């Protein structure tokens, strides 16, 4: 449950969690930049939705361009 | 006059009939056929 | 009465007995004989939407609004999409939400608007035309909302689009219908030959796989490693025309299977009578198989042929016509059904019967044109000719027994329209030929008569400047039909004529002589400047100078007609895709290409109309003014600006100065040069959009009334407003003296530069319906076949009769005159016009006259 | 510090002895010297607007509406007129009603949006960038107007024209921007190389002039007799495009003598100093006569390209870049102005000073490019990229001292835009290779290199593909600049590259590497099939089978790449014309042609962008799998899909296998095939839509960084999410383990099938700052010349700084480093990508390697 | 004054006109058929404007199709 | 602040001016000139 996971109409939505940058065409997609490494990768996911999908590490608000690829 | 769609047909939509109706004038007798829902 | 002709006395008493004693003044009142119960009723209670004058004859008549507002309803939902997908989902529409119509007793069913009574409008072609609709007692309802349609379409109408591309004083020059014309882009007026025989042979389900397996080869061409931007971009248009077509065809289908099922309700739920339930459930049967699936019968012919008709002709686009080779394209069907009875079994009767119905459907069907087109085919309800006969792929005879039934059915049952031109060849059976003459004979004024070699060698040479190197095969030649009253064009699956902008439209000599005499100013109709400057009076010193002057009114007049109707082409396959006429074409299928941008088979033409009284005013000016020098110039002029009110006997010259048609030397050597050289000639140099020439085809219709009461007197005799010449090459009215065979003799010695000329003939009704009727006329036409003319056709009506007609128009409504390439109910024609028919000379046969026609008795 | 060569002891202190005690991490806080006050005045309040990681750096920064409305206006009233005129007409309107902005200290005066802070939207290219904006925080306002607009043009946005003709699954594949950059259509990104020189030399009333001459004999051969419909039709788009024109270039005078009157008025009224109120009407002045009249001066010269900046970049489209040849270009003028005194006197150091005003005005160029747009430009605005030295038409020295004021310029005011590429030849003068010098070592990262030879002689290779046979001619193909990062095409005042649709966008080879080893299933990043199914892990039983999956899923995606692009095109000419380019480009108007139908010159490329991590992954899966069998492919594909967690030691392996830049032949045979074969070969069977090839141009510029982060763990050894390679042919950060000649002779063996490859290198300060600095960098550069490398560019920038700037990245503002193609202000950067540029090696040179360069001392 | 001529706002514009028929091409023009002879010709004179011109022969109503052209 | 087009002008109409306006922030000084009627 820690991985993006469908919950319809969920009060945590990918789309207000710190982790999630919209996808680069399409703004109904999303990014998941949670997978940080500790060599510095950041290993995203892939948001089909980002209003009916979440995980156990939502954390609402918003990183700095300086946290984000 | 109310005729449902056939189910089948090739313009079937949910709700869809014919509404039919005869009339005549001096000319005579004909029947009109208006898609409604 | 009676003649002596070798030796023998004819006797030109009727063929029936009781026509010795039945008055002249009624004889047409007795001669209809429908072939049963059902068509005689069809015909009592037959809803004709005749117009004259420019407005409809019965006040019950009026336009539709259900067209305009599904047409718009779809293009407004429709915007950013493929302009040849936005069409075919404007069509669809409106098939999808139309009301439809079944009228008692019909067994060939359809129409093209909500009701038996009224006729669909066009926002998309003209606006100025939709405008004039709602200023007429026969507007669209509601009114209110017919405006704001129009208003909508007005940016985006044809008319619209091609307008920037002219001068504006060329425009309103075109746009009086006096010297041209007006484009068919301001009038939304247009033609078309159907390829009936792809919908009736293949069905439309097939037309649908076999679009849908194009587009799916293109789409799997443009993921093809490695793509190809030079070639594989050619993909998009060709999807877009397919996928259209389909949309299309997929609505007609629906169509005309819910039409089907209004048959099948009407029988289970309103009509009492067993009989007729079983006939309406046969036909129900039958628009659910057809168009859908290839024909197997004569009744779903007959039922396809009708279906495409309105679609092509009413329903995607408006226009005017039947053009269809009948019997060559209803013959398989006719032999299945009535000679091998493996479907639809039927006797020749029955065929007959059908025949009839389909004439009866015809003179239901309103036409939603502009008012020029509602003034110019008094009598009728719009142009509707087809034609039969001719010869076949080997040259032989292709008259059968569905060309018979056809005939006899419009003998029959005696309706004005559809009219019938009939090929004529050496080869045409007898047994055929009688049949043509019986219609004639009548006076119903049709099968008009065409030359078969001639249009036959047209065809091939044509064919010579198609763009895409595919044009008629010679064997293809021999597929010929008239487009619309005169001029021929290639019928079947493919290279047929999509639209009126490849040929078609007219020019008018008579007021381009007129403004040739006064600097091309119109003193007499718009008081305006109506061609080029060419030369004041006084610069017009020889008659080669008069010559010149009317060359180059002719050339800056015809430049304008082609090239209007080239700019109009350019549009119409941008915006006004023909996605079903594109369906169930060949070629169009095969390539991916609209209907309107394709043209395999070139075909450019325009119609010289009042030619004839140009010519005759340059006879007299060369005779009177030139050679004579009995006035000069001013004094002609001088009289002409007084309506010659003063100068009765300068009129009375120029009126007996020698005249066409008869045979005179003076005359028709400066009038045969007129044709070849100038009117013929300098058309010719035009190339139109298919990259063909264009030539000309003389004919009438009824602008020789309407642009003579435009045009001012002339130097042929003419008081100011009255009648031009009837034909293309007719005899001015009343000015042939010589007699019939006189006529051919100078009808013949024009043979350079045609396309095709009209003539006008009216011939004694004693001789015809004698005895020795049909030897005579067969004789006759052998000779003029000899003569190498391009088109006959016949009046055989008495003037006793026409003039009974004008008192008491209700006891005549069977009569049925011919006018000029199409035939008329005469008292629905204006008494205007009436007149024009009866002063055409009725002519009678000296023994002189048999012996040149080598009749024999 | 010391180095021993050839029997010397180089010492590498520093030019400026000050710099001996200068801490390391602050050095580049000591070296910006504005020229003037003003411009020192204009750099301290310049409104910059960097965007990274998909936002802007400032809250301030915010979109406007002015340019939507309007355009939204333009568009309902212009519906049925012909869609270039309608274009016309959207991008008069906006020039009509725009607010315009004046800024204290500006000479260059002019902008692209109602306020000074702002940049325009285009809802007439991609409906998503536009709902994206909507979403973010500096949506356009009202965001209830904007949205309504948006949902305006959505059917009609060239998003939405386009989509129709591609496999949805496929679009949704390169939408995602992992394996392949979405399509331009999609996106709204575009470029452009403005026709400059025909604005300047001829000024716009004359091309008014021009297109309406062209309309007036355009007209008058419509009405010449005899029309042929075969070719007059052609003049329809002519007149089209010429009357759109003339609605253009009238728009743009206008626009550019309304912002000439605000200077007036605001000197009238508002600013109360008499030298400044001199100033705003000398610039006043120069607006109502520029762009409308020929420029005569530098002044003259400066803002008439700027104004054509603005409306070719931002107003009548949107295009990234900055392409121009501005020596070249703006020779003539200096001249004029600096040299003969002749109009605008000027000393070269006002020539200085007005170049960093124009540097400065494009450093507030805001972009409204979406989002993905504003991820791959980290530290920057936008693209600007100009193009400097080289040679003229006869083979000879292009750089003058015009080109000397552009390099002194970029060196005194140190701003991260515009980047700018040298054109080097063994012809170009010491004098201005020693400008060039002094911007690289104070680290600004420009110029940036360009093989002259190679490039000019692409431009003849594609000159022979010309679709008219007018492609450029030999000496023309001197005229070349980059259109954006890396790709050459012709400047001048005809066939210039018009679109990005001809040649630009990118594919990405780690991650069709990534899925060539899944049988096409992306199952890291998106969860989804991404490519073809070229086959699960067992069906790759040899290198062979691994080597061709990876040309079948490049194969698949190319050809999704240019046929995208392609279609774009078809469109782009038929609904986005370009009248205002169409007009300054002398092919065009000269045919009356649409800048985007014309393609006089070929330029098809596409970009490989993270290239060396699917060479470098390749090479260790032949050693490590196949040829040492150490591990199988499926011990491999298990390591993959864990990360490595618990398989570091089989991380560690491939990792240390041969790598890219080496100069090792394991390594750079492989991956020599690689670029020739299948990178060049492949991609070059296709043609694009201009009829040439197209062939690879490799770079990065933050893609390297996006792409990384969607692209999971692979066999070079990184982790999933780490940074791809940062250029088109340098080694992956930190595997040049050999020195940089090693990299030149690595680099030097690609020399097939290539358009160009972005080489990033990072050369030592202590070297660069030397006295020695110059010899060995220009050593470096006639070697890397005679190697035949495409490209190279330097980052000068120790490691001790950046880690300060990281720290307390307010202390470090004019920290100025190398990304890829394009420069940027360090600590605008986002931390991932920081440390990509840190991680860079640090180049020092071995005596062997100053041997090699042939270097003397 | 028996000539078609301007009258602007006229109650007796040719737009009512028995001897008026619209213009076949548009219906802001109009066909004047006042002029008849006695030999049967309807010499017709164009309209400019239906609205704002008129004559001493003005007469309301309409013709039936029989008496036009 | 409003200022009358000059009726000489590429973009006369009539009642046409430009409003223009002086604005001011942390960067700095700027005017601002929109088209009106
Ligand atoms: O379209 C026309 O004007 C005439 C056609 C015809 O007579 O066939
Ligand atoms: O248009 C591009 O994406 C590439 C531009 C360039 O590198 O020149
Ligand atoms: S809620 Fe979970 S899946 Fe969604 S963005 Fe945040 S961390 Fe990623
Ligand atoms: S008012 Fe006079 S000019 Fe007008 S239509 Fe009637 S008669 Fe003709």
């Amino acid at each position: 449950q820690n991985q993006p996971h469908t919950e319809v109409g969920t009060a945590r939505p990918c789309r207000s969690c710190k982790w999630q940058t919209p996808d680069p065409t399409d703004p109904h997609r999303g990014q998941c930049t949670a997978n940080r490494h500790a060599m510095g990768g950041v290993w995203k996911r892939w948001l089909r939705d980002v209003e009916n999908t979440t995980c156990s590490r939502h954390e609402e608000g918003k990183l700095s361009f300086r946290d984000h690829v | 006059n109310f005729f449902p769609v056939p189910k089948d047909a090739d313009d079937y939509e949910a709700g869809k009939a014919d509404c039919v109706r005869e009339k005549e004038d001096e000319k005579g007798k004909y029947w009109l056929s208006k898609p409604i829902f | 009465k009676v003649l002596e002709y070798k030796g023998k006395k004819l006797n030109f008493t009727p063929e029936d007995p009781a026509e010795e004693t039945i008055p002249a003044d009624e004889l047409h009142e007795h001669l209809q004989k429908p072939s049963t119960a059902r068509t005689k009723r069809l015909k009592e209670r037959c809803r004709w939407k005749h117009a004259s004058a420019g407005e409809f004859i019965e006040k019950s008549v009026t336009a539709g609004i259900e067209r305009m507002r599904y047409l718009t309803e779809a293009h407004k939902a429709s915007e950013g999409k493929p302009e040849a997908i936005r069409r075919a989902l404007g069509l669809a529409n409106v098939l999808n939400k139309s009301t439809l119509v079944l009228q008692e007793d019909e067994f060939i069913v359809g129409y093209h608007a909500e009701d038996p009574n009224m006729f669909p409008l066009y926002p998309e072609l003209s606006h100025m035309a939709v405008q004039d609709y709602l200023r007429s007692d026969y507007s669209p309802q509601p009114a209110d909302e017919a405006a704001a349609i129009n208003e909508y379409w007005k940016p985006h109408s044809l008319q619209s689009k091609c307008q920037p591309y002219f001068d504006p004083a060329d425009l309103g020059r075109m746009y009086q219908v006096s010297s041209m014309e007006a484009p068919s882009f301001a009038s939304g007026y247009n033609s078309i030959v159907p390829p009936y025989e792809t919908v009736l042979e293949d069905g439309l389900l097939a037309r649908i796989k076999l679009a849908e397996k194009h587009i799916a080869e293109a789409q799997a061409d443009m993921s093809t490693f490695p793509w190809n931007g030079t070639k594989g971009l050619d993909n998009i248009a060709k999807i877009d025309n397919w996928k259209a077509m389909v949309i299309a065809c997929k609505a007609v289908i629906s169509w005309a299977r819910r039409q089907g099922r209004l048959c099948k309700i009407v029988a289970e739920n309103f009509e009492t009578d067993p009989k007729r339930q079983a006939e309406l459930l046969e036909i129900a049967d039958i628009c659910q198989r057809i168009p859908a699936e290839p024909c197997k019968g004569l009744k779903d012919a007959m039922q396809a042929k009708f279906f495409t008709f309105l679609i092509c002709h009413a329903i995607e686009r408006y226009a005017s016509g039947y053009a269809q080779k009948e019997d060559t394209l209803l013959w398989p069907y006719y032999k299945a059904s009535v000679v091998d009875k493996k479907f639809q079994p039927m006797s020749h009767m029955d065929a007959v019967e059908l025949v009839e119905m389909e004439r009866l459907k015809i003179s239901e069907h309103g036409a939603g044109k502009s008012r020029a087109y509602r003034e110019i085919f008094p009598g009728s309800n719009d142009l509707f000719i087809l034609t039969v006969g001719g010869t076949n792929a080997k040259g032989e005879d292709a008259c059968n027994d569905m060309t018979d039934a056809i005939l006899e059915a419009a003998k029959r049952i005696r309706t004005a329209e559809p009219s019938i031109v009939f090929r004529y060849s050496k080869k045409n059976r007898e047994k055929t030929l009688r049949w043509v003459f019986e219609c004639i004979r009548d006076g119903l004024g049709y099968p008009s008569i065409k030359h078969d070699e001639i249009g036959t060698e047209q065809m091939k040479e044509y064919a010579k400047f198609s763009l895409n190197g595919n044009g008629a095969t010679d064997e293809e030649a021999h597929n010929w039909v008239n487009v619309l009253c005169m001029s021929p064009g290639i019928h079947g699956r493919r290279k047929t004529q999509k639209t009126r902008s490849e040929g078609g439209g007219s020019i008018f000599p008579a007021k381009l002589l007129e403004i040739s005499l006064n600097d091309g100013y119109d003193w007499s109709y718009a008081d305006m400047q109506l061609g080029p400057k060419t030369g004041d009076l006084s610069s017009l010193k020889s008659f080669e100078d008069v010559w010149e002057a009317f060359r180059k009114q002719y050339q800056y007049a015809i430049n304008l007609c082609i090239s209007t109707k080239d700019v109009s082409r350019y549009f119409e396959q941008r915006f006004l895709q023909m996605p079903f006429v594109s369906a169930i074409d060949d070629g169009c299928m095969e390539l991916g290409m609209d209907a309107c941008a394709l043209s395999e088979q070139p075909n450019g033409w325009h119609n010289p109309i009042t030619t004839i009284v140009a010519a005759n005013s340059l006879v007299a000016i060369k005779k009177l003014v030139f050679e004579e020098k009995k006035y000069t110039l001013e004094q002609l002029s001088q009289a002409l600006k007084a309506n010659w009110e003063g100068f009765e006997e300068m009129r009375v010259d120029f009126k007996r100065a020698p005249k066409w048609g008869n045979d005179d030397d003076y005359a028709d050597g400066i009038i045969t040069r007129f044709y070849e050289e100038i009117i013929g000639g300098e058309m010719r140099k035009i190339t139109n959009y298919s990259g063909g020439p264009v030539m000309p085809t003389g004919q009438a219709v009824g602008l020789y009334m309407e642009v003579g009461s435009r045009t001012g007197p002339t130097p042929d005799g003419r008081f100011g407003g009255e009648a031009a010449d009837d034909g293309g090459i007719s005899p001015y009215m009343g000015t042939d003296k010589k007699g019939p065979t006189a006529v051919l003799r100078s009808v013949s010695k024009v043979q350079k530069n045609q396309k095709g000329n009209l003539l006008n003939q009216r011939l004694s009704v004693p001789i015809m319906r004698s005895k020795h009727g049909f030897e005579i006329w067969n004789s006759y036409i052998k000779t003029w076949h000899d003569l190498n003319i391009d088109h006959v056709q016949f009046n055989v009506v008495s003037t006793d009769e026409m003039r009974a007609a004008q008192r008491e128009p209700e006891k005549h409504h069977d009569l049925i005159v011919r006018v000029s390439g199409y035939s008329a109910r005469f008292v629905d024609i204006p008494t205007y016009g009436q007149n024009t028919i009866i002063a055409r000379q009725e002519q009678d046969f000296s023994a002189s006259d048999l012996e040149f026609l080598n009749v024999e008795i």
